[PDB]
């Protein structure tokens, strides 16, 4: 397995809002406790699950876990800034798997609920 | 071989003493008539049909259906569930 | 195929299986063990239509998708009285409260 | 005690939901840890490629009530004799009434809201103690 993802940068500006903080104790906190989270919390162990071309397919691989160290860390600038971040990682789920496996509707599930949540953010 | 069981109201419910037994405190009591001064019978009746449910689907075969419950009889038939034991 | 009931008149319930190929008799028979007044006596119904000693439960719309036992099917009974039968009379049973607004 | 083992021996499960509940099949992974599976609509079944050893329980996944798996609380499936695939047939407990009374509560009254309830004091304990894959573990063994 490669590097993970930076979850802290020197040279990339940090920054706290209140969408940031709402991101971290609402939207993350909620999604991190659902039942179909377990798959998304760490980044993608592709020696254990005997994944070689996941790394090679996957460019910007993204997980939970460095999301939440992200948002902990004062990394974004913004909130769009860590709902890419999100995106990228369902778009990675959706991308390498095919459609109607197991993992794809649990990455939905999760989405679905994302959405959702992401709908009551409070405004900048 | 059936009991009646009289709601405080007044109503009558005539079931198998069998299916009553699934009460333990009707079991206890036993241990013929029952009145019941404190569960009317918009409840009691509930009661009965849950015996009905639970001595049929008990053991007796795959696929249990679900006992419904109205929101409205809730609360009451929750407070008589746990005085009768069952 | 057994079909869940609760024969009623006046303030009294009883709660009795019987198969769809019993017939309405039958169920007069299972009434007078109970209330002790012979089928001659008694005038079965389903709504407010009266029922055929011959016909089976089935035959008169009972099913067993339709008479569960936690949600059995109702069968009027009404007793005879002197020179005639009496009107057919379910005294209706207690009303829940209102539902509260921790609920609603 | 009540984990998976690694045996990556392929074994053909059929998961089936003949409750009218949706469920939660929760796989209990090498350390004990469950893992909870894609949910199966009321009614509906599904394939799954699982192994020899791996263990399995089965939850409402809307209220994490129990429900049974071939009349038991755990499925642990063995090899497929002849390729024949294993079957796990899923159903609803009969509760007790007091049980399907809670959950009905339950799944009508926030919890912040079941101290202003005209019950009980004992009702109170009884509908704060919501049904939970961990507390229900620790009693199977
Ligand atoms: C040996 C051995 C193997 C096992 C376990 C195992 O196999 N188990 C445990 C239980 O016994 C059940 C069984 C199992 O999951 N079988 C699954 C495997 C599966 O669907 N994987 C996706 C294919 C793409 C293959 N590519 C991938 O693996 C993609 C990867 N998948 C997953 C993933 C896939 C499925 C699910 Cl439900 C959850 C996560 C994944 C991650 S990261 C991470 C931590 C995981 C595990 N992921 C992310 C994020 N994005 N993509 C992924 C299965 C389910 C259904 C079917 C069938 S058969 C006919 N129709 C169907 C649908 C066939 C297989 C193992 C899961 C620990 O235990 N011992």
């Amino acid at each position: 397995n490669p590097p993970p993802p930076e979850t802290s940068n020197p040279n990339k500006p940090k920054r706290q809002t209140n969408q940031l903080q709402y991101l971290l104790r609402v939207v993350l906190k909620t999604l991190w406790k659902h039942q179909f989270a377990w798959p998304f919390q760490q980044p993608v162990d592709a020696v254990k699950l005997n994944l070689p071309d996941y790394y090679k397919i996957i460019k910007t691989p993204m997980d939970m876990g460095t999301i939440k160290k992200r948002l902990e860390n004062n990394y974004y600038w913004n909130a769009q800034e860590c709902i890419q971040d999100f995106n990228t990682m369902f778009t990675n789920c959706y991308i390498y798997n095919k459609p109607g496996d197991d993992i794809v509707l649990m990455a939905e599930a999760l989405e679905k609920l994302f959405l959702q949540k992401i709908n009551e953010l409070p405004t900048e | 071989m059936y009991v009646k069981l009289i709601s405080s109201d007044g109503h009558e419910f005539i079931v198998k003493r069998e299916h009553a037994l699934t009460s333990g405190t009707i079991k206890a009591m036993l241990s013929n008539e029952v009145n019941f001064r404190e569960i009317p019978s918009h409840v009691l009746s509930k009661v009965c049909m849950y015996f009905t449910y639970k001595v049929r689907y008990t053991n007796s075969s795959t696929e249990i259906p679900e006992f419904p419950i109205a929101p409205e009889i809730a609360l009451e038939l929750l407070m008589a569930a746990n005085f009768l034991d069952c | 195929m057994d079909v869940f009931l609760m024969i009623r008149r006046h303030k009294t319930t009883i709660f009795t299986d019987a198969k769809e190929s019993s017939t309405v008799f039958e169920l007069k028979r299972i009434v007078e063990g109970i209330l002790k007044r012979p089928p001659d006596e008694q005038r079965l119904y389903k709504d407010d239509q009266l029922l055929d000693d011959g016909k089976t439960l089935g035959e008169c719309g009972f099913t067993s998708q339709t008479a569960r036992p936690q949600a059995p099917a109702t069968v009027g009974l009404a007793f005879r009285a002197d020179d005639t039968f009496e009107a057919l009379c379910i005294e209706p049973f207690s009303s829940p409260p209102e539902l509260p607004d921790v609920m609603k | 005690v009540l984990r998976s083992v690694n045996s990556r021996e392929p074994s053909q499960v059929i998961f089936c939901n003949r409750s009218p509940r949706v469920v939660l099949p929760v796989w209990l992974n090498f350390d004990g840890e469950p893992q909870p599976y894609p949910t199966l609509p009321p009614g509906t079944g599904r394939r799954i490629h699982s192994y020899r050893g791996h263990l399995w329980l089965f939850r409402d996944a809307g209220t994490h009530d129990g429900l049974l798996v071939n009349q038991t609380e755990l499925f642990v499936p063995s090899l497929n004799v002849d390729g024949q695939p294993i079957f796990a047939n899923i159903t609803l407990p009969v509760y007790t009434l007091k049980e399907r009374c809670l959950q009905v509560v339950r799944s009508l009254v926030k919890p912040e809201n079941y101290r202003r309830l005209d019950i009980v004091r004992s009702l109170y304990e009884d509908l704060e103690d919501h049904p939970n894959v961990q507390k229900d573990l620790e009693r199977l063994t």
